[PDB]
RNA sequence: GGGUGGUGAUGGCGUGCCUUUUGAAGAAUGAGCCUGCGAGUCAGGGACAUGUCGCAAGGUUAACCCGUGUGGGGUA
RNA sequence: AUGCCGUGGUGUAAAGCGUGGCAGUGAGACGGCGGGGGAUAAGCUCCGUACGUCGAAAGGGAAACAGCCCAGAUCGCCGGC
RNA sequence: CGCGGCACAUCCACCUUGUGGUGGGUGUGGGUAGGGGAGCGUCCCUCAUUCAGCGAAGCCACCGGGUGACCGGUGGUGGA
């Protein structure tokens, strides 16, 4: 019988990653890995394993100019021509810390139990984030060399 | 014995016509899916003696 | 202390003491059988090396042959009138390992 | 539309052409090549035919040649 | 010899519901109805009995990556590792022992990255 | 001298000389291998199934 | 005709190998 | 002694009659005749 | 701790059944549900082919006759 | 060039052939290659092709996706390639 | 491919060497129309045998079993 982990047997982490430099989409990577638990042996798809990810500096998250200008984030409202379009640029200045959470909401399985792993998740765009009551280990982004 | 369809009492008209009234066409009262219709390669008399030769 | 025995095309990794269940081996109840090991670990040691564990075997008791789940097919096949129904026991031995 | 019918009617495939190859056995008065006029000739041993179907007179092989020009078929007994 | 058919039809039927005991609607309460998803219950049975060896292999694998890249190896060399060490340990153990003993599967990564060539990258 | 073919791709939708050329060396199912000498016949027949069989000079 | 080109360009994939029913 | 209950039909002698139409494991819905035409309702005379 | 039985958070996979079609989950047909009923049968020294049994250069009777019967006669 | 006919060797169990019993089928589809018709249009139409697949073929790939690619499901496995 | 179960065809060796069994090979076992083969269940009759008011049939539940149709056991209900 191959281990399936009890109520109970999930330990959870804090994680910081900082967003300083990091190219959005590695970030979001990273971030939806190690915020689902892919990163641990215990991991199962039918669980909430993986740990709080706090994502800070997201206002610096390393987008490219082409894209500020041209990626366009798209909202339908459900209304006739209720397409609202807005510019990746243009929300960096708004709700930066939003570009992250939906690069990490894209990369996160699409089904009941990731709208609970985005529960763990929390995205600033400033230096500071309110959850230091924890220890929070800072994350850095690191490739296994093969 | 049984009685096919062509025995069974009355049966002669189509019980109502072909098209328009929704139901199944029937064609008559008296047909083996109805209840009370004739039965169909049910039992008729028979003689089962067989022609065994003498000597067996 | 516990190894990894291979048995009926598969392998298991048991503990002195353990009972586990394996594909059909040609011994009755109550005598031994006697297992290659794919891998041992004693604590900190494993030593992992094909001729290291070539000459450890895991020693095995046959509590019993068993008979697996009943499994149900009934393959069918949508708008041509396929059936086909059949049943399987698969027959298993239970052994409890004492070796290592 | 254009009743442009014309021309579609055609006759049947008469299976002309050569029926038995060289080297190959053949009894007499078996037929080895049917065609249309003498595209191949009778050889030694070949016989002609009323509407030019070169059989074979004698049984043995059916051996192709030329003859000042004309291809011939002929049987080696 | 007029035979009624009840006695012998009512068999299958209580197979069937039988069977059918758990499932939603009609096709727990009437025979027409769960024999059609009896049908499919065992073609999807059938398919997911050789779909799960597949499952808990990328489940075995899944893990055992996992406990690689915590002792910083990819699980594509790990695997070539264990080959050229002649280790046959399958994944299904693999996994578990990165599980329970995670100290012994440290080892197995060390004697993998042993039997890495040294130039992981170059012909062979 | 003497070769060894092993069958390595289906006959799945091969065509009729290729189907019997691999029966012909008695070639069944993926990674079945044969042994047969290396005369003229063989390597027409390796040949004509070469995209579905490898073949290497094995004693 | 946009969905008959962008069916007809779907074959032109690796897994399709060039060619594809209709 | 040789009794009513030790008789019995020599080997091959009593074969069975298809039941047709009695089901998919068998000789099933169309009962061999396969066909929406004359054959699947009728028969074809042999002079025809 | 372990095993039954019930349930099933959560993950994956997953396009009803029948008919009929090149092709239907099909937005083609039929079926609201259940219970009961509802379709290759029987006759004939028919025909062909087979399995089997009896007798065998023969085989077999039909009508009919006599028997409580399924038995015995009966050569046309 | 292929293909075809014959022939001699080699290989290949479920080749072939004759003669009986019982069939069904005789609406095909798409894809490759060669052509006709069409406007070298059509998911068009009509042929050819010891060409394929579907039909009647599940599994894997192609997002989904009969007809494409891989591969032909006797059953079981929480083994491997 | 590995390990285990089944089946079909065919081959080789022992047993009344074909009614055929046993062991072992080898090959094979997707399938519609359709062909062939072998079975499950219901009822009735005959023969034998065996249960049944100390409880048959039918039905219900549970536990088991067979490669399938399906089967058995136990209990409840019931009354031939
Ligand atoms: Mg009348
Ligand atoms: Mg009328
Ligand atoms: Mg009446
Ligand atoms: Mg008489
Ligand atoms: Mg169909
Ligand atoms: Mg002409
Ligand atoms: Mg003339
Ligand atoms: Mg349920
Ligand atoms: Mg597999
Ligand atoms: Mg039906
Ligand atoms: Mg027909
Ligand atoms: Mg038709
Ligand atoms: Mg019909
Ligand atoms: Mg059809
Ligand atoms: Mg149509
Ligand atoms: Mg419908
Ligand atoms: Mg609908
Ligand atoms: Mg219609
Ligand atoms: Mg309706
Ligand atoms: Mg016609
Ligand atoms: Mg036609
Ligand atoms: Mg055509
Ligand atoms: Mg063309
Ligand atoms: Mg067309
Ligand atoms: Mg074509
Ligand atoms: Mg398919
Ligand atoms: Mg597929
Ligand atoms: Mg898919
Ligand atoms: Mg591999
Ligand atoms: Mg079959
Ligand atoms: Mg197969
Ligand atoms: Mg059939
Ligand atoms: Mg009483
Ligand atoms: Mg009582
Ligand atoms: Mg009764
Ligand atoms: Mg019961
Ligand atoms: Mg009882
Ligand atoms: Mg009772």
């Amino acid at each position: 019988p191959t281990y399936a982990p009890k109520a109970g047997d999930t330990t959870r982490s804090w994680y910081v990653i900082d967003a300083t430099d990091v190219v959005l989409g590695r970030l979001a990577v990273a971030a939806a890995n190690l915020l689902r638990g892919k990163h641990k042996p215990t991991f199962a798809p039918n669980v909430d394993g993986g740990d709080f990810v706090i994502v800070i500096n997201a206002d610096k998250v390393a987008i490219s100019g082409d894209k500020l200008q041209h990626k366009m984030v798209y909202r339908h409202s459900g209304y006739p021509g209720g397409l609202h379009k807005r510019t990746i640029g243009e929300l960096m200045q708004r709700h930066p810390d939003r570009v992250v959470e939906k690069a990490i909401l894209g990369m996160l399985p699409k089904n009941r139990l990731s709208r609970q792993i985005q529960r763990k998740l929390r995205v600033y765009a400033g230096p500071e984030h309110p959850h230091s009551a924890q220890q929070p280990v800072p994350y850095e982004l690191k490739q296994v060399a093969q | 014995s049984t009685k096919t369809r062509g025995e069974v009492s009355g049966g002669g008209r189509k019980p109502y016509r072909q098209k328009g009234t929704g139901r199944a066409r029937q064609g008559s009262t008296r047909a083996p899916q109805f209840t009370g219709g004739g039965v169909v390669h049910g039992p008729k008399p028979r003689d089962y003696s067989q022609r065994t030769p003498k000597k067996m | 202390t516990y190894a990894i025995v291979k048995t009926g095309g598969k392998q298991y990794k048991v503990a002195v003491g353990d009972v586990v269940k394996v594909e059909k081996l040609e011994s009755e109840q109550g005598e031994k059988v006697s297992l290659p090991v794919a891998l041992v670990v004693d604590g900190a040691t494993v030593t992992t090396d094909a001729k290291a564990l070539a000459k450890v075997a895991v020693t095995g008791e046959v509590l019993g042959h068993t008979k697996g789940p009943k499994i149900r097919i009934h393959k069918f096949k949508n708008k041509t009138g396929y059936h086909k129904r059949q049943g399987h026991r698969q027959q298993l031995t239970v052994l409890k390992v004492t070796g290592i | 539309g254009a009743s442009s019918s014309r021309n579609g009617r055609d006759s049947a495939a008469q299976r002309l052409g050569v029926k038995r190859y060289g080297g190959q056995v053949v009894k007499a008065g078996e037929i080895l090549v049917r065609q249309r006029g003498t595209k191949f000739h009778p050889g030694v041993n070949v016989g002609r035919g009323g509407d030019d179907t070169l059989f074979a007179k004698t049984a043995g092989a059916v051996e192709f040649g030329i003859k000042r020009g004309r291809k011939t078929v002929s049987i080696v007994g | 010899a007029r035979v009624k058919r009840a006695v012998n039809a009512h068999k299958k039927r209580r197979s069937i519901l039988k069977a059918s005991r758990g499932y939603r609607g009609q096709r727990s309460r009437l025979y027409r109805k769960a024999k059609e998803q009896q049908l499919h219950s065992l073609n999807y049975a059938y398919r997911d009995r050789r779909a799960r060896k597949g499952e808990f292999r990328k489940l075995w694998i899944a893990r055992i990556n996992a406990a690689a890249r915590l002792n910083d190896i990819t699980y594509n060399r790990l695997i070539q590792g264990l080959k050229a060490a002649g280790v046959e340990v399958d994944r299904k153990n693999l996994a578990d022992i990165a599980i329970s003993d995670p100290a012994a599967f440290t080892a197995l990564v060390d004697v993998a990255r042993a039997a890495l060539p040294e130039d992981v990258n170059a012909p062979s | 001298s003497q070769l060894k073919i092993t069958q390595v791709r289906s006959t799945i939708g091969a065509r009729w000389k290729q189907r019997e050329s691999l029966r012909t060396l008695g070639l069944r199912r993926i990674r079945h291998s044969v042994i047969r000498e290396d005369n003229a016949a063989t390597r027409g027949l390796i040949a004509v199934v070469r995209h579905l069989v490898e073949v290497e000079p094995a004693q | 005709a946009k969905r008959g080109r962008k069916k007809r360009d779907r074959k032109y994939s690796k897994a399709n190998h060039g060619k594809r029913p209709n | 002694t040789l009794k009513l209950h030790d008789l019995r039909p020599a080997r091959g002698s009593k074969t069975a009659r298809t039941r047709v139409g009695r089901g998919d494991g068998s000789k099933g819905k169309t009962a061999g005749r396969g066909t929406k035409g004359t054959r699947a309702r009728k028969q074809v005379p042999v002079t025809f």
